[PDB]
């Protein structure tokens, strides 16, 4: 376990080495994003029966 | 001893790592979107149930149409299915009874499994001869297969209960590249968008965050108090989320290199089984043991919906890519789609 | 109906274990069994091109050693050198050893001709059988058939309703002797049933279990001069024998109607008798009872010893009692406290022959229950001889009859083979006497309690000797039921071609066990044992249920209405019950469902995935 605690270490070593943001621009950025994206989200924007498979849908090519 | 001037130097490196982070933390993501306006009441309704196969569904996965999915079951058996119609387009008898998880091939052409035979069994589904047969064979792993995901036609990552995950060149048949690092068996990962990137989650409470052309691990999350079951990322990339026997999900931030946010209630308390995300990412779904899953806004920590409809654990589930619906897998043997 | 069926071939995934796990699926335990003989020379015959050669060769040597005189011998050996030897050794073609082909040349230039000839070749036949060849036929539908036959012999349940009844043939002192024939094969039998209320009246309950566990020591190996048996049953009431049938009565009835015989004559119930003998002493069983009574004739009047009730296993431990009728005993048997073998029967044996030839036994000089006087005139009187006697006859009785055991023929030297080498027998051909070739000198002529601490002292009763049911059915139905059961299954194979068969779906899996069993809710299904669940179906659909073995809590066996059946405990409170069509079967279902499930259960603990929490 010797040679292998070294490897924790300079491991670490990494892990800490990162530039990071800060927590507010983290979550700005997906805030916008779902923002951005949820008239596209049919989960959360519905489409006409016409298109969707699984309530009205008819002709499927 | 040398050991014990090397383990308070792992202590005093860990420090540097909780000070860079409670540093970053100014604000949190239910502070920011305290302001927005809730996502209203989410009550899917099942439109589809697939009947076929005689045991529990153990993983499920869409195929990059939104229209095929396979499932695997402790029958032995792995089907994919049509969902618009309920057709059925292979059955595939395996050659182990103890698969565990399942993976569609984004091209179509393949998909694979595996399980305690610690083997990941790809199969080819436009075989020149117009048939379904094993096309290769990915041994190496030391423990069971619990995930894989391919990246093309010819490569694949996969996570075993041996602590490891590794990419495959499906040709050579051998591990291109190799993943330590976790302290106990590996449960899920996720590819991301770019496929540069891939995390794991583990039985060591830990999520990792992986180079695929490096070989590296860059970033280890933790938090939760127990097994983390699944994992999924959000779908730009620069986030992603878990679910644990702890009873909870949380979502984490790769920038801002720690955890963002839980999901939990004082009344939940069997474990999470799987997640995802809608489109847009609003929405985290999340599988129980205890027959229920459960659908919340990703950004408030609301519990926008339920889906009832599974008699046994919620083993599987999964969301498509074009939005339209999700799946579920179940120990009562049955997959659901809803809409 | 009353014939016989077999087993379908799906049979083999049951059976094929069965026999694995008893360690019966090896060369040797195959090819010298008659059913699996023959099932080997046929696979070896008509479907390998590389082992006629050997057994060709090896059947050649067998008739060899069954021929009589050297004159046939030395021509037929001569063949067999010619053309198994060195024909094959002109071809190319020999897999024997160079010292083999020695052995022979060197006692064949010499003309020296044994039966026994050609004994190094056998060895290195089945060497040459017993790899590769002997492989290939287990992957073979020779070896399938051969689970077919042996699930029917191990799943054996005789009764009443099993045989033909046709005449009585004599009275025994607990019970009665019909004649009769067993509907499978037609064999012509006889059955000796026991009333057992009258055994535990007379106390013969020793006496009974000793015939019984006497008769399966002495019943291996086709034996001419003895009868033996093939079966054994049991009824709430009686207790049946199936012996070798004999219709012409015993020597102390034909003593009665015909007179004393002639030194010729007796001289052929001798050679008889001294094989039955031989037969019981090479087994570790003094017969202790040889007298002319106990000697019976079948239709052409050849001889076999008869009652074993008073026979002994000397093997262990030698007897040390008083035991057998009181003027053919000899010295060390009536001797209080004294140990004797073998050596018993050949006083017993020069005391029932002086009988035939003059009338009484040598020591009874007409006294009738006082017994005593004729074990006096046995331990003091050296039986004088008449004159009439042969010099040949008379050294045979004063062999046969010392009272002390130093002395007497079949005793110190090579036990029966003394006696054969007498100056008496000095014409006889003892093969020729094995092979029941001499002719006979005399052809038979046209004619209130009950307890249940009483009733598990019959348990471990029944019995069926393998190598006698291989005997029959070999001699009888055999031939045309394997040609009858290959019609059904090329019929089946050509109907199942049709409709589409299924590519079996117990292949390319990791499929334990599969076969036939029935059900409740009976129905009976074709199952499927996989590591992780057992599968089943109706005919002509695939699996649409089951029961994983994770759900099972136990496996038992228990009695319903007189049936062995399994027991299924499962999670819910909820009970499976299932039975199969034969023992081997329900046995094998039992043990590969307990590994099954045990060892199930301690894969799922250790998956976090798959094993069930809070």
């Amino acid at each position: 376990s010797i040679a292998q605690a070294r490897k924790l270490v300079e491991q670490l070593k990494m892990e800490a080495n990162i530039d990071r943001i800060k927590v507010s621009k983290a979550a700005a950025d997906l805030m916008a994003y779902c923002e951005a994206h949820a008239k596209e989200d049919p989960l959360l924007t519905p489409v006409p029966a016409s298109e969707n498979p699984f309530r009205e849908k008819k002709f499927f090519c | 001893s040398e050991l014990d001037q090397l383990r308070q130097e792992a202590e005093q490196l860990k420090n540097q790592i909780r000070d860079a982070r409670k540093a970053c933390a100014d604000a949190t993501l239910s502070q920011i979107t305290n302001n927005i306006d809730p996502v209203g009441r989410i009550q899917m309704r099942t439109r589809r149930t697939l009947r076929g196969h005689l045991a529990k569904i153990y993983a499920m996965h869409w195929g990059t149409d939104s229209r095929l999915l396979v499932s695997a079951s402790q029958d032995g058996k792995l089907i994919i299915w049509d969902s618009y119609t309920t057709n059925k387009v292979h059955a595939i008898p395996l050659r182990s009874s103890w698969v565990m998880t399942c993976a569609y091939a984004p091209s179509g052409n393949y998909v694979a499994c595996g399980g305690l035979d610690n083997i990941c069994s790809i199969y080819n589904l436009k075989t020149r001869e117009g048939n379904v047969r094993v096309s290769r064979e990915l041994a190496g792993h030391t423990g069971y297969l619990s995930c894989c995901r391919f990246l093309d036609d010819n490569q694949i990552v996969t996570s075993s209960g041996d602590t490891t995950c590794a990419l495959w060149d499906i040709e050579t048949g051998q591990q291109t590249t190799t993943f330590t690092g976790h302290t106990g068996d590996v449960m899920s990962l996720s590819l991301a968008p770019d496929t540069r990137l891939f995390v794991s989650g583990a039985c060591d409470a830990s999520a990792k965050l992986w180079d695929v052309r490096e070989g590296m691990c860059r970033q280890t999350f933790t938090g939760h108090e127990s097994d983390i079951n699944a994992i999924c990322f959000f779908p730009n990339g620069n986030a992603f989320a878990t679910g644990s026997d702890d009873a909870t999900c949380r979502l984490f931030d790769l920038r801002a290199d720690q955890e963002l946010m839980t999901y939990s209630h004082d009344n939940i308390i069997c474990g999470i089984t799987s997640v995802s995300f809608s489109k847009s990412g609003r929405l985290l779904l999340a599988g129980y043991d205890d027959f229920n899953c459960n659908v919340w806004d990703a950004l408030k920590a609301d519990r926008a919906g339920v889906l009832a409809g599974h008699d046994n654990r919620v083993s599987c589930l999964g969301v498509t890519d074009d939005g339209m619906a999700v799946a579920t897998g179940s120990w009562d043997s049955f997959l659901k789609i809803w809409n | 109906s009353k014939k016989i069926l077999l087993p379908e071939p799906s049979i083999r995934s049951v059976m094929q274990k069965y026999l694995e796990d008893r360690g019966e699926v090896t060369f040797e335990k195959i090819f010298s069994q008659k059913l699996g003989y023959l099932l080997f020379r046929d696979f070896c015959l008509k479907h390998l091109e590389e082992a006629k050669p050997l057994v060709e060769f090896y059947e050649e040597i067998k008739k060899y050693e069954k021929l009589e005189t050297e004159e046939e011998r030395l021509v037929c050996s001569r063949e067999i050198f010619d053309t198994y030897i060195m024909k094959e050794l002109l071809a190319c073609s020999h897999p024997f050893s160079k010292s083999a082909i020695e052995h022979v040349q060197g006692h064949l230039v010499k003309k020296q001709v044994p039966p026994d000839l050609f004994q190094p070749y056998i060895e290195e036949i089945c060497q040459n059988l017993r790899g590769d060849v002997f492989q290939k036929f287990i992957e073979s539908d020779k070896f399938t058939r051969f689970c077919q036959w042996k699930n029917v012999e191990l799943n054996i349940h005789l009764t009443m309703n099993d045989f033909s009844v046709h005449r009585i043939i004599g009275r025994g002192g607990f019970g009665e002797v019909y004649g009769c024939r067993k509907a499978d094969t037609g064999k012509m039998y006889a059955m000796k049933c026991l009333d057992k209320k009258r055994i535990k009246m007379k106390q013969g309950e020793t006496l009974a279990l000793n015939e019984r566990i006497m008769l399966s020591l002495v019943s291996t190996g086709d034996c001419p001069f003895i009868v033996c048996m093939s079966y054994a049953f049991h009824t709430p009431d009686k207790l049946s024998f199936i012996l070798d049938l004999m219709n012409g009565g015993d020597l102390h009835y034909h003593l009665s109607q015909h007179g004393v015989f002639s030194e010729a004559d007796m001289r052929f119930y001798a050679a008889e008798i001294i094989l039955g003998l031989e037969h019981m002493h090479n087994r570790f069983v003094v017969y202790r009872d040889l007298k002319p009574a106990n000697i019976l004739l079948d239709e052409h009047g050849h001889v076999r010893i008869s009652d074993l009730g008073l026979a002994c296993d000397f093997s262990k431990k030698k007897p040390h009692a008083s035991v057998g009728t009181h003027g053919y005993m000899a010295p060390e048997v009536l001797q209080k406290g004294v140990a004797y073998d073998s050596s018993a029967d050949w006083f017993s044996l020069g005391c029932m022959l002086f009988k035939l030839l003059r009338g009484h036994s040598p020591f009874r000089q007409h006294k009738t229950k006082d017994k005593h006087e004729i074990d006096r005139m046995t331990l003091t009187m050296a039986v004088e001889l008449p004159d009439s006697f042969s010099p040949e006859l008379r050294s045979l009785l004063e062999g046969l009859l010392q009272r002390d055991v130093n002395r007497r023929l079949g005793c110190l030297g090579r036990g029966a083979q003394e006696v054969k080498e007498s100056p008496f027998f000095r014409s006889l051909d003892w093969q020729m006497v094995f092979l029941q070739k001499y002719p006979p000198p005399l052809i038979p002529p046209r004619g209130i309690k009950l307890l249940d601490s009483d009733q598990e002292l019959y348990r471990n009763f029944p019995l069926t000797i393998s190598e006698r049911w291989q005997q029959e059915v070999a001699e009888t139905v055999f031939d045309t039921i394997n040609a009858e059961t290959d019609r059904l299954e090329a019929r089946k194979k050509t109907k199942n071609k049709q409709l589409g068969h299924e590519e079996d779906y117990a292949l390319g899996k990791d499929c334990i066990m599969h076969g036939y069993m029935s059900k409740m809710g009976w129905q009976r299904r074709y199952f499927y044992l996989f590591p992780n669940r057992l599968e089943w179906r109706g005919e002509g659909e695939a699996p649409q249920s089951l029961l994983t073995m994770e759900e099972i809590q136990s496996v038992e066996e228990t009695q319903i209405k007189e049936r062995k059946c399994l027991l299924l405990k499962i999670r819910g409170g909820k009970q499976f019950v299932l039975q199969c069509d034969s023992d081997p079967e329900l046995v094998q279902w039992k043990k590969e469902l307990r590994d099954a499930y045990r060892e199930a259960q301690q894969l799922v603990q250790r998956v976090p995935k798959m094993k069930n929490k809070p």
